[PDB]
Protein backbone atom coordinates (compact mmCIF):
# COMPACT_ATOMS: atom_id res chain seq x y z
CA UNK A 1 0.00 0.00 0.00
CA UNK A 2 1.34 3.38 -0.62
CA UNK A 3 -1.41 4.39 1.12
CA UNK A 4 -3.73 3.33 4.51
CA UNK A 5 -7.27 2.59 3.08
CA UNK A 6 -9.29 3.83 6.07
CA UNK A 7 -10.03 8.07 7.38
CA UNK A 8 -9.94 6.65 11.37
CA UNK A 9 -6.31 4.95 12.54
CA UNK A 10 -5.15 3.19 15.70
CA UNK A 11 -1.97 3.92 17.63
CA UNK A 12 -0.19 2.86 20.71
CA UNK A 13 2.41 3.63 22.43
CA UNK A 14 3.70 0.46 23.81
CA UNK A 15 6.69 1.19 25.59
CA UNK A 16 8.69 4.36 27.10
CA UNK A 17 12.19 5.48 27.04
CA UNK A 18 13.94 6.33 30.69
CA UNK A 19 15.03 9.78 29.39
CA UNK A 20 11.20 11.21 29.98
CA UNK A 21 8.25 10.81 32.15
CA UNK A 22 5.45 8.61 30.63
CA UNK A 23 3.57 11.72 30.09
CA UNK A 24 6.06 13.89 28.05
CA UNK A 25 6.53 10.53 25.66
CA UNK A 26 2.43 10.35 25.59
CA UNK A 27 2.64 14.33 24.48
CA UNK A 28 5.27 14.86 21.83
CA UNK A 29 3.62 12.00 20.21
CA UNK A 30 0.08 13.36 20.04
CA UNK A 31 1.52 16.60 18.72
CA UNK A 32 3.28 15.00 15.87
CA UNK A 33 0.16 13.58 15.13
CA UNK A 34 -1.65 16.84 15.27
CA UNK A 35 0.84 17.90 12.74
CA UNK A 36 -1.07 15.45 10.27
CA UNK A 37 -4.46 15.63 11.41
CA UNK A 38 -4.68 19.58 10.43
CA UNK A 39 -4.13 19.38 7.42
CA UNK A 40 -5.35 15.51 5.98
CA UNK A 41 -9.07 14.31 6.63
CA UNK A 42 -6.86 11.60 9.22
CA UNK A 43 -8.52 11.01 12.72
CA UNK A 44 -6.22 9.18 14.65
CA UNK A 45 -7.33 7.69 17.88
CA UNK A 46 -5.28 6.12 21.20
CA UNK A 47 -5.19 1.68 21.86
CA UNK A 48 -3.65 1.53 25.33
CA UNK A 49 -3.64 -2.65 24.61
CA UNK A 50 -3.76 -5.19 21.70
CA UNK A 51 -2.84 -4.06 18.12
CA UNK A 52 -3.20 -0.83 16.60
CA UNK A 53 -2.21 0.21 13.16
CA UNK A 54 0.73 2.19 13.97
CA UNK A 55 2.79 0.33 17.11
CA UNK A 56 5.36 3.30 18.61
CA UNK A 57 8.32 1.72 20.39
CA UNK A 58 11.67 2.31 21.89
CA UNK A 59 14.21 -0.12 21.01
CA UNK A 60 18.27 -0.63 21.07
CA UNK A 61 20.44 -2.77 18.35
CA UNK A 62 18.79 -5.79 17.31
CA UNK A 63 15.10 -5.60 18.21
CA UNK A 64 13.45 -7.91 15.79
CA UNK A 65 13.70 -6.54 12.63
CA UNK A 66 16.13 -7.08 10.77
CA UNK A 67 17.16 -3.87 11.09
CA UNK A 68 19.30 -2.97 14.27
CA UNK A 69 20.06 0.33 14.91
CA UNK A 70 23.30 1.36 15.84
CA UNK A 71 24.19 2.86 19.12
CA UNK A 72 24.08 6.63 19.97
CA UNK A 73 23.62 8.64 16.90
CA UNK A 74 23.65 7.79 13.26
CA UNK A 75 20.11 6.67 12.52
CA UNK A 76 17.60 7.93 15.25
CA UNK A 77 14.08 6.03 14.19
CA UNK A 78 13.12 4.31 11.28
CA UNK A 79 9.44 3.56 10.01
CA UNK A 80 7.34 1.30 7.93
CA UNK A 81 4.87 2.37 5.19
CA UNK A 82 1.34 1.46 5.40
CA UNK A 83 0.50 -1.98 5.57
CA UNK A 84 -0.41 -4.95 8.34
CA UNK A 85 1.75 -6.25 11.34
CA UNK A 86 5.03 -4.23 11.08
CA UNK A 87 3.84 -1.69 8.18
CA UNK A 88 2.77 1.46 9.68
CA UNK A 89 5.15 0.79 13.17
CA UNK A 90 7.89 3.41 13.92
CA UNK A 91 10.70 2.45 16.43
CA UNK A 92 12.83 4.81 17.93
CA UNK A 93 16.64 3.85 18.95
CA UNK A 94 17.25 4.22 22.86
CA UNK A 95 20.58 5.28 22.70
CA UNK A 96 19.49 8.39 21.61
CA UNK A 97 18.90 11.25 24.50
CA UNK A 98 15.01 11.71 23.96
CA UNK A 99 13.78 15.05 24.60
CA UNK A 100 11.36 17.81 24.79
CA UNK A 101 13.37 20.58 24.00
CA UNK A 102 16.37 20.90 21.93
CA UNK A 103 19.03 19.48 24.36
CA UNK A 104 19.10 15.78 23.43
CA UNK A 105 17.43 14.36 19.96
CA UNK A 106 13.91 16.00 19.65
CA UNK A 107 11.57 12.87 19.83
CA UNK A 108 8.31 15.65 18.41
CA UNK A 109 10.51 16.12 15.48
CA UNK A 110 11.69 12.98 14.96
CA UNK A 111 7.73 11.48 15.50
CA UNK A 112 6.36 13.84 13.13
CA UNK A 113 8.75 12.66 10.15
CA UNK A 114 8.56 9.17 10.79
CA UNK A 115 4.56 9.28 11.21
CA UNK A 116 4.71 10.41 7.20
CA UNK A 117 6.65 7.51 6.21
CA UNK A 118 3.89 5.64 8.47
CA UNK A 119 1.57 7.13 5.99
CA UNK A 120 2.84 6.83 3.10
CA UNK A 121 5.72 9.59 2.71
CA UNK A 122 9.04 9.19 0.91
CA UNK A 123 11.61 11.39 1.68
CA UNK A 124 12.26 15.19 0.54
CA UNK A 125 15.55 16.37 -1.23
CA UNK A 126 14.52 19.60 0.35
CA UNK A 127 16.07 20.57 2.98
CA UNK A 128 13.15 22.66 4.71
CA UNK A 129 10.48 19.68 4.42
CA UNK A 130 10.00 17.47 7.63
CA UNK A 131 10.73 14.62 5.56
CA UNK A 132 14.32 15.54 4.45
CA UNK A 133 15.98 12.90 6.78
CA UNK A 134 18.74 15.13 8.45
CA UNK A 135 16.85 17.07 10.99
CA UNK A 136 14.19 18.27 8.66
CA UNK A 137 13.30 21.75 10.33
CA UNK A 138 16.51 22.21 12.25
CA UNK A 139 15.54 24.00 16.07
CA UNK A 140 12.16 26.26 15.62
CA UNK A 141 9.72 24.16 17.40
CA UNK A 142 7.27 26.69 19.25
CA UNK A 143 7.02 28.10 15.69
CA UNK A 144 7.78 24.52 12.89
CA UNK A 145 5.76 24.35 10.39
CA UNK A 146 4.93 21.92 8.01
CA UNK A 147 6.73 22.89 4.37
CA UNK A 148 4.40 23.03 1.74
CA UNK A 149 6.44 20.06 -0.25
CA UNK A 150 4.97 17.93 3.19
CA UNK A 151 1.20 19.14 2.75
CA UNK A 152 1.60 18.43 -1.38
CA UNK A 153 2.75 14.98 -0.42
CA UNK A 154 0.65 14.30 1.38
CA UNK A 155 -2.74 15.93 0.53
CA UNK A 156 -1.78 14.02 -2.24
CA UNK A 157 -2.54 10.65 -0.59
CA UNK A 158 -5.72 11.75 1.28
CA UNK A 159 -6.59 14.83 -0.19
CA UNK B 1 14.07 7.30 8.77
CA UNK B 2 16.06 10.12 10.43
CA UNK B 3 19.84 10.51 11.03
CA UNK B 4 22.06 12.82 12.81
CA UNK B 5 25.32 13.03 10.47
CA UNK B 6 28.69 11.60 11.33
CA UNK B 7 32.31 12.73 10.69
CA UNK B 8 34.48 10.25 9.46
CA UNK B 9 36.27 8.96 12.43
CA UNK B 10 32.94 8.30 14.24
CA UNK B 11 31.66 6.70 11.18
CA UNK B 12 35.07 4.90 11.27
CA UNK B 13 35.27 3.82 14.94
CA UNK B 14 31.56 3.21 15.61
CA UNK B 15 31.57 0.54 12.41
CA UNK B 16 32.46 -3.31 12.49
CA UNK B 17 33.37 -3.10 8.98
CA UNK B 18 35.29 -0.18 7.00
CA UNK B 19 36.20 -1.02 3.48
CA UNK B 20 36.57 -0.20 -0.05
CA UNK B 21 34.47 -1.63 -2.11
CA UNK B 22 32.88 -1.54 -5.61
CA UNK B 23 28.92 -2.93 -6.01
CA UNK B 24 28.41 -5.19 -9.01
CA UNK B 25 24.88 -6.38 -8.74
CA UNK B 26 21.09 -5.69 -7.31
CA UNK B 27 18.50 -7.84 -5.83
CA UNK B 28 15.91 -8.32 -3.60
CA UNK B 29 16.03 -11.05 -0.79
CA UNK B 30 13.47 -12.21 1.70
CA UNK B 31 15.46 -13.12 5.32
CA UNK B 32 12.38 -12.46 7.14
CA UNK B 33 10.02 -13.34 8.62
CA UNK B 34 7.62 -11.51 11.22
CA UNK B 35 5.78 -12.69 14.21
CA UNK B 36 2.21 -12.20 12.46
CA UNK B 37 2.40 -13.82 7.81
CA UNK B 38 3.79 -10.79 6.73
CA UNK B 39 7.48 -10.88 5.18
CA UNK B 40 10.36 -8.73 5.55
CA UNK B 41 12.62 -8.25 2.06
CA UNK B 42 16.36 -6.66 1.90
CA UNK B 43 18.38 -5.63 -1.46
CA UNK B 44 21.14 -7.27 -1.41
CA UNK B 45 24.24 -5.93 -3.09
CA UNK B 46 26.62 -8.21 -4.26
CA UNK B 47 30.14 -6.47 -4.00
CA UNK B 48 33.80 -6.79 -4.76
CA UNK B 49 36.02 -6.01 -1.48
CA UNK B 50 38.63 -3.93 -3.12
CA UNK B 51 39.99 -3.27 0.16
CA UNK B 52 39.58 -3.56 4.26
CA UNK B 53 40.86 -0.95 7.16
CA UNK B 54 38.84 -2.69 9.47
CA UNK B 55 36.91 -5.51 9.92
CA UNK B 56 37.11 -9.28 10.02
CA UNK B 57 39.64 -11.49 8.00
CA UNK B 58 36.75 -12.98 5.65
CA UNK B 59 36.14 -10.90 2.87
CA UNK B 60 32.66 -9.05 2.63
CA UNK B 61 30.59 -10.27 -0.55
CA UNK B 62 27.78 -8.80 0.46
CA UNK B 63 25.81 -5.79 1.95
CA UNK B 64 22.48 -6.08 2.95
CA UNK B 65 19.99 -3.05 3.50
CA UNK B 66 16.35 -2.33 3.51
CA UNK B 67 13.88 -1.79 0.35
CA UNK B 68 12.93 1.70 1.14
CA UNK B 69 14.29 4.93 2.73
CA UNK B 70 11.49 5.00 5.52
CA UNK B 71 13.54 2.16 6.95
CA UNK B 72 16.90 3.73 6.05
CA UNK B 73 17.63 2.15 3.16
CA UNK B 74 20.61 3.19 0.51
CA UNK B 75 21.17 2.72 -2.87
CA UNK B 76 24.86 2.34 -4.32
CA UNK B 77 25.41 2.42 -8.20
CA UNK B 78 25.21 -0.97 -9.95
CA UNK B 79 27.13 -2.07 -12.24
CA UNK B 80 28.78 1.80 -13.30
CA UNK B 81 31.96 1.15 -11.90
CA UNK B 82 31.50 3.09 -8.88
CA UNK B 83 33.94 2.55 -5.75
CA UNK B 84 32.90 3.43 -2.26
CA UNK B 85 34.04 3.78 1.31
CA UNK B 86 31.53 1.85 3.03
CA UNK B 87 31.57 1.79 6.65
CA UNK B 88 28.74 -0.60 8.46
CA UNK B 89 28.08 -3.26 10.75
CA UNK B 90 29.20 -7.16 10.27
CA UNK B 91 26.27 -9.63 9.75
CA UNK B 92 28.35 -12.93 9.86
CA UNK B 93 30.68 -13.84 7.69
CA UNK B 94 31.18 -12.62 4.36
CA UNK B 95 27.83 -10.37 4.91
CA UNK B 96 27.15 -6.76 6.28
CA UNK B 97 24.71 -4.17 6.52
CA UNK B 98 24.38 -0.82 5.73
CA UNK B 99 21.89 2.44 6.51
CA UNK B 100 21.27 5.62 5.09
CA UNK B 101 22.52 7.26 8.02
CA UNK B 102 25.90 5.27 7.32
CA UNK B 103 29.25 6.80 6.27
CA UNK B 104 28.96 6.05 2.86
CA UNK B 105 30.71 7.79 -0.13
CA UNK B 106 32.31 7.49 -3.55
CA UNK B 107 35.94 6.73 -3.19
CA UNK B 108 37.01 9.29 -4.77
CA UNK B 109 35.30 11.68 -3.48
CA UNK B 110 37.57 11.72 -0.46
CA UNK B 111 40.28 14.10 0.77
CA UNK B 112 44.26 12.68 0.69
CA UNK B 113 43.84 12.92 4.21
CA UNK B 114 40.80 11.17 4.97
CA UNK B 115 42.23 8.44 2.90
CA UNK B 116 45.75 8.02 4.71
CA UNK B 117 43.72 8.45 8.32
CA UNK B 118 41.93 4.94 7.68
CA UNK B 119 45.31 3.25 8.35
CA UNK B 120 45.72 4.63 11.55
CA UNK B 121 44.70 8.04 12.61
CA UNK B 122 40.95 7.53 13.12
CA UNK B 123 41.57 4.52 15.05
CA UNK B 124 43.70 6.23 17.42
CA UNK B 125 41.18 8.71 18.31
CA UNK B 126 38.51 6.47 19.22
CA UNK B 127 38.93 6.94 22.86
CA UNK B 128 37.75 10.99 22.14
CA UNK B 129 34.56 12.18 21.78
CA UNK B 130 33.03 14.00 18.70
CA UNK B 131 30.14 16.60 19.44
CA UNK B 132 28.80 18.41 16.82
CA UNK B 133 28.56 21.85 17.61
CA UNK B 134 24.20 22.50 16.63
CA UNK B 135 25.09 26.54 17.01
CA UNK B 136 27.28 29.17 18.06
CA UNK B 137 28.58 29.10 20.64
CA UNK B 138 29.47 25.76 21.90
CA UNK B 139 31.67 24.55 24.98
CA UNK B 140 33.18 20.79 25.33
CA UNK B 141 31.84 19.44 28.68
CA UNK B 142 34.53 16.80 28.75
CA UNK B 143 38.57 17.23 28.50
CA UNK B 144 38.89 14.13 26.13
CA UNK B 145 36.40 16.08 23.44
CA UNK B 146 36.60 17.80 20.56
CA UNK B 147 33.55 20.31 19.19
CA UNK B 148 32.54 19.64 15.63
CA UNK B 149 31.99 22.58 14.26
CA UNK B 150 31.91 22.11 10.34
CA UNK B 151 27.67 22.84 9.99
CA UNK B 152 28.19 25.80 11.98
CA UNK B 153 31.00 27.34 10.48
CA UNK B 154 30.32 25.75 6.53
CA UNK B 155 27.35 24.72 6.60
CA UNK B 156 28.77 21.86 5.07
CA UNK B 157 28.63 18.32 6.87
CA UNK B 158 31.77 17.16 4.51
CA UNK B 159 33.44 20.18 5.87
CA UNK B 160 36.77 21.39 6.95
CA UNK B 161 37.07 19.07 10.25
CA UNK B 162 36.00 16.10 8.55
CA UNK B 163 38.09 16.67 5.41
CA UNK B 164 41.26 16.94 7.54
CA UNK B 165 40.46 16.27 10.93
CA UNK B 166 41.33 13.69 13.46
CA UNK B 167 39.78 14.43 17.20
CA UNK B 168 43.10 12.66 19.32
CA UNK B 169 43.95 11.97 22.40
CA UNK B 170 46.66 14.06 23.68
CA UNK B 171 49.26 13.34 26.16
CA UNK B 172 47.58 14.24 28.99
CA UNK B 173 43.80 13.93 28.69
CA UNK B 174 42.50 16.23 27.16
CA UNK B 175 41.70 15.83 23.15
CA UNK B 176 42.08 18.23 20.52
CA UNK B 177 41.76 18.42 16.60
CA UNK B 178 45.04 17.59 14.26
CA UNK B 179 45.21 17.87 10.81
CA UNK B 180 47.76 15.06 11.16
CA UNK B 181 50.76 13.28 9.24
CA UNK B 182 51.52 9.99 6.72
CA1 LIG C 1 1.29 -1.72 12.10
CA1 LIG D 1 21.36 5.53 16.66
CA1 LIG E 1 17.70 6.99 25.57
ZN1 LIG F 1 13.04 -1.42 14.01
ZN1 LIG G 1 12.87 9.03 7.15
Amino acid sequence: MPKWRKTHLTYRIVNYTPDLPRDAVDSAIEKALKVWEEVTPLTFSRLYEGEADIMISFAVKEHGDFYSFDGPGHSLAHAYPPGPGLYGDIHFDDDEKWTEDASGTNLFLVAAHELGHSLGLFHSANTEALMYPLYNSFTELAQFRLSQDDVNGIQSLYG
Amino acid sequence: CSCSPVHPQQAFCNADVVIRAKAVSEKEVDSGNDIYGNPIKRIQYEIKQIKMFKGPEKDIEFIYTAPSSAVCGVSLDVGGKKEYLIAGKAEGDGKMHITLCDFIVPWDTLSTTQKKSLNHRYQMGCECKITRCPMIPCYISSPDECLWMDWVTEKNINGHQAKFFACIKRSDGSCAWYRGAA
